[PDB]
Formats: structure tokens, C-alpha cells, sequence
């Protein structure tokens, strides 16, 4: 799944 | 002599130029782009920041920044870093956001018909796209490489013939598709060696470019399908003495809407693959069943033209198009007393009337139903139990009946027998009121006051049947004038007579968008004038969609779908296209009430006030069961209010007592789509498309649903387009086919064919210049 | 000199302003574009709650700080921000900084005086990107979660209703992430979570009050086929397109077949309409290859993983090399100099030419030193190689050079010409270039700014 915030 | 190995070997060498040319192309494009670098514009003459110094500090809010300096090729820090404090300038905004929404909400005058949409295996999607790009890259190399190899029988055409003869074309093709190919190419491939060469070339191609190990691969077949003479064959966008005329009018009999008279419109049915069955003459038997009835009704029964009329008199050789024109005008004018082909055909062609005249000569009695008397226009006794005519939720849509006999189950009449109960025959059924006891005849109301009301000594049969009055059939109540949108704002007219034409009239009450008073709602709709109980308020418009289309939209939007015809499976979706009624909120104690109505063979949703409503009050209705979850089942003024109010487009806040904004409906995007729809038919000639698109662009803007108003719009069209029509021979010929088709339907009075004869002859004479 | 690439010079961390003690980030950085030539370059870095405004000045002291913070503005509302662009006051010509975020309003700040100029209200959801028109500094475009683009005018004639255009219809059906102007100010690119890249043609806007915006229902080019994933950054490069998508670790360079800005601007009734719901690409421009677009090159940007909302920036200026910059999600900043591609091709052609004309016996001399292809020829009675090509030549050397500079495969991966590591865990969100190209600023998570320089003045 795509992620916007930093890991 | 060639081998597969020798051909494959030569293909591999020729293929070396593909990346070479690619590198040259990208380098050329990069070099051209560097040369076109834009000079910076709009520079100030002075530096606006020059006077500003660091705000680092030697009860204001403060923030920290820590800096580090770096040097060398690796960015090594000079030290751990220095920290500074900065004062913060706090700036509040002066405006709140408007309530939340998704999509651009655009207004439509009437419901529009949506196409089915795709939901966009992933591994198959990706690989097919990669192959499509490679196929497009290689395709322009095939013919130059073929010319370079100069192998006998290795012809683009012969490779296509080879492909069509291979077994893989039983999987990839279909009958008639093979027919269209072998009409362009045939199956003779030339000499035995030419056949063998074509076979070896295909094998060598697929060996070099279609390696199964690779993702970016292409079979020769894939490249050949991109050929501009092959691809049309695999494109299913196709529309289609008496047999000569039947075929001459085929485009008009097939696409011409019975309701709105356009050839690409919102009526008809969309199939699962988005092929369309138009609500057409072809759905009621084509030209002949209607035309034969015209002739028979004729058998059971002015000034000469200004074009050297045959009625006073009585030459370049005729083409086939010209004699054909005279045939179908003759066949569809039929056994007429007051109109004859001569004058009209004379104006269509550029010929004197005496010329085309010289060329020319060269009821089983049926018992009436006990629940409905069509002569008194009355329902009787258990009528609610005997018919489903009034029950739109359970109705299925069948083609108007075009059978030969009485309208009984024995004759296969769908009106009598397709549903659980009989429904009345409507205006497009070929039976007549004198023959058929199921034929609807309109209502009998007349009054110097208001009439065709819900709470009426004799009810209005139209109201009882949950339908609006018909401008042709309901003669006593003044529906002819009140259902004409050109009278929509004649308040004197509408203060008496038929009160059951509100959707056709098309005038809505003044409303305004705003922030709803209900917490946890966003927008709502507010009355902008007082509304009396019983008045029509607004129509619910939107996209008409199928059940499966509804499920797809519910999925892709992580949805309010108004049920229009439950049994038939049609929903109205106003998420993007609709009108201000999409913003009306739910309350169990609403002040308006939706109702599904039959309106000239369209089903539409009206809202009626159930309370008195004053300007500025918010509108509500009880959503009830109107919005099912389909996946789970499977002068006018801005009023004074507490809520902020908004222009629907600019979203600018409106001020009390300002003129209420009323923006005319912008439909050019919708006209463009209908024009392009016609442009994409492969089997319409360009002279056909040009005329059909000109007529449609005119007639669609008039939103006709009753034939009562077509003669007027037809005459306006001929007058506005007369110069255009006579400027080019094909446009007159196509116009005459439209006229012939509407004469055959007995929907175009002879009177207007005579006047259009004068109008065209005038324009021709004016052009003589 | 013209072949220099940047190196890390300064970095800073701005105090965490979304408190959890470090999940704040800089989402945007933009250099002011309207200063006179030669003026000290100024950029704004936009965090979730603050706009940080810095002037950069070159130093002779390696230990001195070239960055100085001249204005610091807080959005005193409830919005969290992530987009910015610059405009100007149409009366006074003062700089205006536009800032937009999750409540869907554009705030326009008069930054030298530290006050609000105005708000632009109208969007139905958060704004994820802003761009100013290069042709008209009073025209700005906003891309929104409501799936629309709104075009706004700060010109005085439009003060009472400043939304001059809406790009709506069915071109997009999910949150937009990126909007960009063509240099002529009349073509707009948009893209986002629906994986569609759209090119729109703007009409001319009247220089008078507009009660309603013009609504455009159809882009002139539309395609979901360039990428297989959500698209979070698009831009024109002249008439060419640059774009990147999540999960692909590339920036794609591609072109629309038949598109040229030398041709007349088409009107809205020239746009294609979705007659056929199986077509994933449509174009007004279609005239060579049968397709409607051509993939040209792919810049390799490894280790973006599943991160999205990461943006690249090209430096494109007359008389200077075009430089592509991008920071990934694993503490790397990448550069490509597009002028190296042509010079490497020229050198490879000069090499292969002399290899045939002399049976494989040629001599290769570096450029940049005091020797000409003339002095070098005086010795043996010769191929000139760019000094930045670093190791006849070994196959491993030719392979390394082709990975960086060979443009012959559109689905190849072009390795960065310079790759600079970043200390700590860092995800790049945006890159900005100073007007003269001597500064390059990368901003990202942790409220961190990385400031790169070339052509410096430091001495000892
Ligand atoms: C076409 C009819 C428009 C209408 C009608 C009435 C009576 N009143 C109205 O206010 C509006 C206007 N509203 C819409 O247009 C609309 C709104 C919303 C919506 C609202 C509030 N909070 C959230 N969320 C909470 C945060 N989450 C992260 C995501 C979002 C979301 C979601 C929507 C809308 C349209 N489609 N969808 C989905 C199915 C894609
Ligand atoms: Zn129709
Ligand atoms: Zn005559
Ligand atoms: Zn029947
Ligand atoms: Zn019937
Ligand atoms: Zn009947
Ligand atoms: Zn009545
Ligand atoms: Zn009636
Ligand atoms: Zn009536």
C-alpha cells in the first residue's frame, strides 16, 4: 500500500 | 532462397537501428529544449527583500532553528551546529472554507444517459501496456524493413492474409470479421514460394521479437492489427421499390428518436458493452408498419410554387441520387391530396418543378374493458387492481406494440400481456384509439379555473395514473399551451387550466444553496420565495444509470442513487450532473415530497410542497427507501437567513437582499459529446454525419418530449439553416430523408413541408447572386 | 565551470511545529522568481504551520552561514499546509506568498509587511499543490482533494470574484496531487491518485469582472497509461513531459505526439470526449508511431519504496545546463545534467569514427587542460574526452558510462550523475533552485532543509 507520511 | 534462420538473422541486424534512432531522437529533443529555455519575466526593477535583515534574536512567540555548515566532497560537518531563536509573525485568515464536496457539480436541464464505466489482473494490465508500447515502436519499421529485404510475397498485405488464415484467428477473430478482411484482402497469397516466404517471415519475426521469456515482446499479428485498414474491421461502433426506400432512410429510421427527434440523445437503452438501442422507428418495426398505416389512413379519406411550377407548366441528365430522392419523397408523401413530391423535390434538388414532374411520369370489434372507458376518459371500479399502468416501480419497459392484430395476449401484444397486468397502449403504439380498448386518450378536464389537480366531481385520469398531461391528447385543460416551455413564465396562463404539466413547463421555484442548519450536514437548499402547499418545487435530475453501474460507482467512491424505475433497474445519480435538488437534506418530517411521474414516455422525479414554506426556510424531504445501498442488497432576492448562502459556481457568499443569481444552463460540453458520438460511427458517410450533427445540435437544445412542438421547431430550423442547406447538394438530400422519415411517421404536418418548399426556393434564388 | 554540480553546503532543522516530537515536515520550497538579476536569492520553506523565508548569500568563509532567516510566518488558523507559490501585489509590486492546506483555502500573505493580503475560498477539500503561471504572475492554479483544479486571478478587475476557471468534468475522479503550467501560461498539467495525467488548454480570461468562472469539462490530452500507479509530480520541460509515480523509482520523460507550443492554442470544443469507455488515452493532438504518446527516457531514483508526495525540480535557464534534481526516501539527493547526454553521444561518435578510420588505433585526450585538438595532434602527427567521464577503455567503464549517459532505451534506467548521501533518515518532499542556479535546496521530513551550492566563493 502507498504511504504519504514519513516512515 | 530464404530460411527462417536467414530471415531472423537479417531482422536482428535491421533491429539495431531502433535504439540508435531512439538515442538520436531523445538527444535531438533534449537539444531543442535546452535552446528554447524561457527568459524570466515580470522581474521587479528593485529587490523587494533588500531592506530586510535576519530576525535572529540577540511575550512574542518564538521558534528555534539549528544550522550546520558543510564542506568537502562528502558533506562533512564543520561542527555540531549553532542554534538561534526567531520571533514568529502570526497571521489569521479572514474567511472560513465553504462546506466540503467532491467533484465539480454541473447543472443539467434534463436527465442524461450515462455509458457503463470500467473499474480500473494487475500483472496482465502492466504487461499488455508494455507490449503495446513496444508494438507502437516497431510498427513504423515493418514496411521499410520489408522493402529492404525485398522477399517475394513478404508484403504487408500478404502478411495480413497469412495471419487471417492461421488457427490463432479463430480465437482472435469472428465470422463477418473474416468477411470484412477477405473483402479488402481476399485469400490468394500468390505463388507457392510467396506463401512459404510469408510463413517463414512470420515465424522469424515472432522468434526475434516475441520471445516468451521477455515482458516487452510483440507478435507480428499485434503489429498487423494496428494497420489502418485492419483496425476498423475490429471496431463495433456501427449504427445499422420499397426496399430501395427502406435502405435509403435507414440511418434516420435507426437513430431518429421518437421522443425528442434527435439522432444522438438521452433516450434509448445502453447495453453492457455500451452499444445503444435507440428509441427508434426500428424498435417499432422500421419504416413499413408505420408507413402502411399512413397509406391506409389516407385511402380512407395551396398556391403553386415559385420554381416554374408543374401546375402551370408540365434538361441535365438525372443522377442516381436525384432519382432516389424523388422515389422516397414520393413513397413517404404517399396518397396525399394537398402535397405532392414535385414542388418539394424541386426545391431539394436544384431543378424546376416541371422537370421533376416530367421525370416523375417518365377492424375487429373489441369489447371495451370494464375498468377504463377511453371515450369518457375515465377509470372505473377495481381499476387499481386490474392494471399496473400507474405503478412505475413494477413496470418493465418494452417496445411500443407494433403487431398487426388486436392488442391481446393471443397476438403477442406486450402492453396487454408482457407484465403481471395489462398496461394501457401509449402514443407510440401503432394501434389507434378507435381500434384498441387499451389506448390511452388523455384526460377530460376543462375549467375556467385550475384543473387536473390531485384533490379535485370527476378526477383527472392523468393524475390518477401518476402521469403528466399530454400536450396533444389532453385538449380540454390547456396543456397544449401550459406544457410549452416558451410560456413557462406566463403567470396569468398558469393561474388557470392544467396544473399537471409542471415538469414539462420546466419552471422551478426560486431556491438558493447554503450551509444546512443540521449539524453533521454540509450543504442544504433554501427557499428563495414563498411556496404554497401543493406547488411543484423542483425536479431531481442526474445521470441515468443501470444497476451494475450503480454498484461500480458505490465501489469506486469508497453514494446516493435515486431509484427511478425499480423493476426495470434505472437509478438517477446527481453526484456530478444534476441540479440544486441534489443538496436537499433528509428529515423524517419533510416539507416537500418526491414523486415518480410518467411524462410523455419519460420517467422523471418531481418534488411537491407538503407544507407552506416561506422564503429563507430550508427544504427537507424524507429519504425513505428512495436511496438503496445496491451493493448491500446484492424580483427574486437572496433571502435573509441565519445560514451562509453561496453561488453554486463561484461559491461566493451571497448577501441578503441582493438579486438572486440565476445562471443560464451551459450545455456546450453536452452538445459536443453527442456530436462526437455520431462522428464515431464507422458506417455513416461524412455527408450523413454533417447533416445529422447540424440537425441534432439544433434540436437537442429544444428538449422536445412532445410531437406537438416539433412542427414549430422544424420550421425554425429550415429558416435558420436555409442558406446552409442549399449551399451543398448532399445537405439538401439528407434533409429530404429526415423529412421523408417524419412524414412517414405522420408527425410532420403537410403544411410545413409546403412552407419549407418556399423557404428553400427563396434561399436558392437569393444565392443566385 | 559550466559542468560543475552542487555539493552540500548548509543544512538546518526547524523546530518541530506539529506536536509526538518529530513528525513535522517541510512539504514545499520555492525561490522568489521576480527579483532583479543578480539580487540575493530568497526562498520560502513551507512546514505544516509555518512559512520560513531565507536569503542566501555566498561566503568566502567556509565556516560562515550563508543562510539568514528574514521572515517567519505562522498560519494562526487550524489548517495544516503543504503547498506554496509566489505572486505579486498588482498595485505595489510587493512579493506575495500563497500557502494552501487541508482546509482547502489559499492564504495569500504580504510577506515583507507580515500581514494577510487575502484568502481564496471555494475548494471542497484540501489543496495539495499550487503553481503560478509563468506568463502572468497574478494567475495561480490550485489542485484539490475535491478532484478539481481552480484557476485564480489576483488582478484588480477580479477582486470580487477571483476564481476565473474551474477544470472539472470527468477528467479526474480522485484527489489531485500535482498541477503545473506550461511556459506559455495556457496549458496546464494535472495528476493524482486516479493515475491520470491530464493536459488542459486555458482560454483567455477577460480583463473585467467575472460573475462565474469559466468551466472546462474536457482536457485536450488524457492518459492513465504512462504510469501504473498514483502520479504525484508532473511538469513541462519545454514541450516535453516529466512525471513520476509511486512504487516505480523513476522519473519518466515522455512526449505527447503532435503537441507543440508553436501551434495555435485549441479552444474547448476541440477537446476529445469519452465516446469509448475502454480507451485509457485520448488526445486532440494526434497527427511515426501510431500511439498518442512516446516514452523517451527514465531517470532512475532508487529507494522511494512506497513513499509518495515527493517532487523533483528542473533548473532550465538560457545559457546554462539544464539540471534535474530529486531526493528519494532513503537519504539521497540525485542530480542529472542533461547537457552531459549530448556531449557523451558526441564523444562516443568521435570515438567510433576514428576507430574505423585508423583500425582501432586512436588516442584519447581529456578536455579542460591546456591542450587543444591541435597541440595533441602536433605530437603524433586523437579523440577529445570530457573530463567528467571517468574510468582503450574497460568494459566495466563503458558500462558505467552508458548507465549514466546512454539514451537509447526508453525503458532503461539512467543512473544519477551525482548522488549525495544525507546523514540521518530523510525523505525528500521538494526541490528548489535559485535564479542563477548556484543554490539548490531540498526540504523534507523532520523539518529539515538541505542547502547545496556550486560556483562558491570559499577560499581557505
Ligand atoms: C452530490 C451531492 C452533494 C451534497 C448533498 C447534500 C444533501 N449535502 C452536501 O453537503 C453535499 C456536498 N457533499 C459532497 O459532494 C460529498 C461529501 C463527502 C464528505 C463530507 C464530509 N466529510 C467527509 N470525509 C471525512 C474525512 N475523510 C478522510 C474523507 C471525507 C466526506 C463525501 C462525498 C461527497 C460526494 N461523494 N463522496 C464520496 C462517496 C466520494
Ligand atoms: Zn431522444
Ligand atoms: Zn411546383
Ligand atoms: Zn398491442
Ligand atoms: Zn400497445
Ligand atoms: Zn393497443
Ligand atoms: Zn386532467
Ligand atoms: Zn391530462
Ligand atoms: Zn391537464
Amino acid at each position: 500500500a502507498a504511504r504519504k507520511s514519513a516512515p | 532462397e530464404w530460411t527462417v534462420d536467414k530471415i531472423a538473422s537479417a531482422l536482428s541486424v535491421l533491429a539495431e537501428e531502433v535504439p540508435q534512432n531512439h538515442s538520436r531522437l531523445v538527444n535531438f529533443l533534449l537539444e531543442e529544449t535546452e535552446k528554447r529555455a524561457p527568459q524570466p519575466r515580470h522581474l521587479s526593477k528593485t529587490d523587494p527583500f533588500a531592506h530586510m535583515k535576519s530576525k535572529a534574536i540577540d511575550g512574542v512567540p518564538t521558534m528555534d532553528v539549528k544550522f550546520k555548515q558543510h564542506s568537502g566532497e562528502y558533506g562533512k560537518s564543520r561542527n555540531s551546529g549553532r542554534r538561534f531563536q526567531y520571533p514568529v509573525v502570526c497571521i489569521k485568515p479572514d474567511r472560513e472554507p465553504v462546506p466540503i464536496y467532491y467533484f465539480h457539480h454541473a447543472e443539467i436541464r434534463k436527465n442524461i444517459l450515462a455509458l457503463n464505466s470500467q473499474l480500473n489482473p494487475r500483472s496482465q494490465k502492466i504487461a499488455k501496456r508494455a507490449q503495446a508500447e513496444y508494438a507502437a515502436t516497431l510498427a513504423p519499421y515493418l514496411e521499410p524493413w520489408l522493402r529492404k529485404l525485398n522477399i517475394e510475397g513478404c508484403t504487408k498485405s500478404n502478411l495480413i492474409r497469412f495471419m487471417a488464415s492461421q488457427p490463432e484467428s479463430d480465437d482472435s477473430m469472428t465470422p463477418q470479421q473474416k468477411s470484412n478482411l477477405l473483402d479488402t484482402y481476399s485469400d490468394d497469397m500468390g505463388s507457392p514460394q510467396a506463401v512459404r516466404n510469408a510463413s517463414m517471415f512470420t515465424e522469424a519475426w515472432d522468434r526475434v521479437f516475441n520471445d516468451q521469456s521477455k515482458l516487452r515482446r510483440v507478435a507480428l499479428r499485434d503489429i498487423l492489427m494496428l494497420d489502418k485498414n485492419v483496425e476498423p474491421i475490429f471496431d463495433n461502433k456501427r449504427a445499422k421499390l420499397m426496399q430501395k426506400v427502406i435502405d435509403a432512410l435507414g440511418s434516420y429510421t435507426t437513430l431518429g428518436c421518437l421522443i425528442c427527434f434527435s439522432h444522438d440523445c438521452e433516450h434509448g437503452e445502453i447495453e453492457r458493452d455500451n452499444q445503444k438501442r435507440c428509441f427508434s422507428l426500428e424498435e417499432i418495426g422500421g419504416l413499413m408498419p408505420s408507413l402502411r398505416r399512413k397509406w391506409a389512413a389516407q385511402i380512407e379519406q395551396h398556391p403553386p410554387c415559385r420554381n416554374e411550377c408543374y401546375r402551370i407548366h408540365g434538361v441535365p441528365p438525372w443522377s442516381e441520387n436525384e432519382v432516389g430522392t424523388l422515389e422516397w419523397m414520393f413513397a413517404t408523401i404517399g396518397y396525399s391530396q394537398t402535397l405532392r413530391p414535385e414542388c418539394f423535390v424541386g426545391a431539394i434538388l436544384g431543378r424546376p418543378c416541371w422537370d421533376v414532374h416530367r421525370k416523375l411520369q417518365e377492424i375487429p370489434k373489441q369489447k371495451s374493458l370494464p375498468w377504463y372507458d377511453r371515450r369518457k376518459k375515465q377509470l372505473m371500479s377495481d381499476w387499481a387492481d386490474a392494471t399496473i399502468t400507474h405503478e412505475h416501480a413494477v413496470r418493465e419497459l418494452f417496445a411500443p406494440c407494433h403487431h398487426d392484430g388486436p392488442c391481446t395476449a393471443a397476438n403477442g401484444c406486450p402492453c396487454a400481456s408482457a407484465g403481471t397486468h395489462p398496461v394501457l397502449c401509449e402514443r407510440f403504439c401503432l394501434c389507434t384509439a378507435e381500434e384498441c380498448p387499451l389506448k390511452f386518450t388523455g384526460c377530460a378536464c376543462h375549467s375556467s379555473g385550475k384543473t387536473c389537480l390531485q384533490r379535485q366531481g370527476r378526477p383527472c385520469i392523468c393524475v390518477q395514473l401518476n402521469r403528466e398531461c399530454d400536450p396533444t391528447l389532453c385538449k380540454g385543460c390547456g396543456a397544449r399551451e401550459r406544457a410549452d416551455p416558451e410560456n413557462a413564465y406566463d403567470e396569468v396562463l398558469h393561474s388557470t387550466g392544467c396544473q399537471n404539466v409542471a415538469l414539462q413547463r420546466g419552471a422551478a421555484k426560486a431556491v438558493v444553496l447554503g450551509k444546512s442548519q443540521l449539524e453533521a450536514c454540509g450543504y442544504g437548499l433554501f427557499a428563495a420565495e414563498d411556496i404554497e402547499e401543493g406547488e411543484f418545487v423542483i425536479e431531481y435530475t442526474g445521470e441515468l444509470i443501470s444497476h451494475d453501474e450503480g454498484v461500480r460507482r458505490e465501489h469506486r467512491r469508497g453514494s446516493f442513487l435515486f431509484t427511478l424505475l425499480e423493476q426495470e433497474g434505472i437509478w438517477v445519480d446527481a453526484a456530478i450532473y444534476g441540479n440544486l435538488s441534489r443538496y436537499i437534506n433528509h428529515a423524517t418530517d419533510g416539507n416537500i415530497m418526491p414523486k415518480i411521474m410518467y411524462v410523455n414516455h419519460e420517467w422523471r422525479i418531481k418534488f411537491t410542497a407538503i407544507k407552506d414554506i416561506k422564503a429563507g426556510e430550508e427544504l427537507f424531504f424524507n429519504y425513505g427507501d428512495n436511496f438503496p445501498n445496491l451493493t448491500k442488497k446484492l424580483p427574486l432576492l437572496v433571502p435573509k437567513t441565519t445560514q451562509p448562502l453561496f453561488d453554486p459556481l463561484s461559491k461566493v457568499q451571497l448577501l441578503p437582499g441582493q438579486p438572486l443569481p440565476q445562471h443560464p444552463i451551459d450545455d456546450s460540453w453536452l452538445l459536443l459529446k453527442h456530436r462526437d458520438n455520431l462522428q464515431d460511427f464507422i458506417d455513416l458517410r461524412p455527408e450523413e454525419k454533417e447533416f445529422l450533427q447540424e440537425w441534432d445540435a439544433f434540436i437537442l437544445r429544444r428538449h422536445i418530449s412532445s410531437e406537438q412542438y416539433l412542427p414549430r421547431y422544424f420550421l425554425r430550423f429550415v429558416r435558420e439553416k436555409a442558406d446552409w442547406l442549399v449551399s451543398k447538394r448532399s445537405r439538401g438530400e439528407e434533409f429530404s430523408k429526415l423529412v421523408a422519415t417524419l412524414l412517414a411517421r405522420r408527425v410532420l404536418p403537410e403544411r410545413v413541408v409546403i412552407e419549407a418548399t418556399q423557404v428553400l426556393n427563396d434561399a436558392r434564388g437569393r444565392l443566385r447572386e | 565551470a559550466e559542468w560543475e554540480l552542487p555539493r552540500l553546503r548548509t543544512s538546518f532543522i526547524f523546530q518541530d511545529d506539529y506536536k509526538s516530537q518529530d513528525l513535522a515536515e517541510f512539504f514545499d520550497v520555492k525561490f522568489y522568481p521576480y527579483s532583479p538579476p543578480g539580487a540575493p536569492p530568497v526562498f520560502a520553506a513551507t512546514s505544516k504551520k509555518h512559512a520560513v523565508i531565507c536569503r542566501l548569500t555566498q561566503t568566502t568563509d567556509k565556516d560562515a552561514n550563508p543562510c539568514e532567516i528574514i521572515q517567519l510566518i505562522r498560519d494562526d488558523g487550524n489548517e495544516a499546509n503543504c503547498a506554496s507559490c509566489w505572486s505579486k501585489d498588482p498595485i505595489t509590486d510587493q512579493p506575495l506568498l500563497c500557502i494552501a492546506g487541508n482546509e482547502g483555502n489559499v492564504k495569500v500573505y504580504n510577506v515583507t509587511e507580515g500581514k494577510l493580503y487575502r484568502t481564496l475560498v471555494g475548494h471542497g477539500g484540501g489543496i495539495n499543490d499550487l503553481a503560478t503561471s509563468p506568463a502572468n504572475p497574478y494567475i495561480i492554479a490550485s489542485a484539490s482533494d475535491d478532484t478539481t483544479i481552480r484557476i485564480w486571478s489576483l488582478a484588480p478587475e477580479h477582486e470580487k470574484q477571483p476564481c476565473v476557471c474551474i477544470l472539472g468534468g470527468e477528467g479526474h475522479s480522485y484527489d489531485l496531487l500535482s498541477v503545473a503550467f506550461h511556459d506559455n501560461g495556457r496549458y496546464v498539467l494535472s495528476a493524482g491518485h486516479d493515475q491520470v495525467i491530464n493536459l488542459w488548454a486555458l482560454p483567455e480570461f477577460p480583463n473585467e469582472h467575472m460573475e462565474i468562472p469559466i468551466v472546462i469539462y474536457y482536457p485536450h490530452f488524457s492518459s492513465s497509461e504512462i504510469h501504473n500507479n498514483l502520479v504525484d509530480c508532473v511538469a513541462f520541460y519545454g514541450d516535453l513531459i516529466l512525471s513520476r509515480a509511486c512504487h516505480e523509482d523513476t522519473i519518466v520523460l515522455w512526449r505527447i505526439e503532435g503537441f507543440s507550443s508553436d501551434d495555435p492554442i485549441p479552444g474547448p470544443l476541440d477537446a476529445p470526449t469519452p465516446t469509448d469507455m475502454t480507451k485509457q488515452t485520448r488526445s486532440y493532438f494526434t497527427p511515426s508511431r501510431p500511439a498518442m504518446f512516446t516514452r523517451l527516457a527514465q531517470f532512475h531514483t532508487p529507494d522511494c519504496g512506497v513513499q509518495f508526495f515527493m517532487r523533483f525540480r528542473m533548473y532550465h535557464v538560457p545559457g546554462k545546463h539544464p539540471i534535474l534534481a530529486f531526493a528519494n526516501a532513503k537519504s539521497k539527493t540525485f542530480f542529472w545534467d542533461l547537457a552531459r547526454f549530448g556531449e557523451y553521444a558526441r564523444f562516443m561518435a568521435d570515438l567510433k569514427e576514428a576507430q574505423q578510420s585508423y583500425n582501432g588505433r586512436v588516442v584519447v585526450v581529456d578536455q579542460g587542460q591546456g591542450i587543444s585538438l591541435a597541440q595533441a595532434q602536433q605530437v603524433h602527427g586523437v579523440v577529445m574526452k570530457p573530463a567528467w567521464l571517468v574510468p582503450g577503455f574497460s568494459r566495466e567503464t563503458l558500462q558505467a558510462w552508458a548507465d549514466m549517459y546512454d539514451l537509447s532505451n526508453p525503458v532503461g534506467l539512467i543512473k544519477a550523475h551525482r548522488s549525495l548521501a544525507i546523514d540521518g533518515a530523510f525523505v525528500g518532499r521538494q526541490v528548489g533552485w535559485s535564479p542563477e542556479g548556484e543554490w539548490c535546496v531540498v526540504v523534507g521530513n523532520g523539518n529539515r532543509a538541505l542547502i547545496y551550492q556550486r560556483w562558491g566563493k570559499e577560499r581557505g
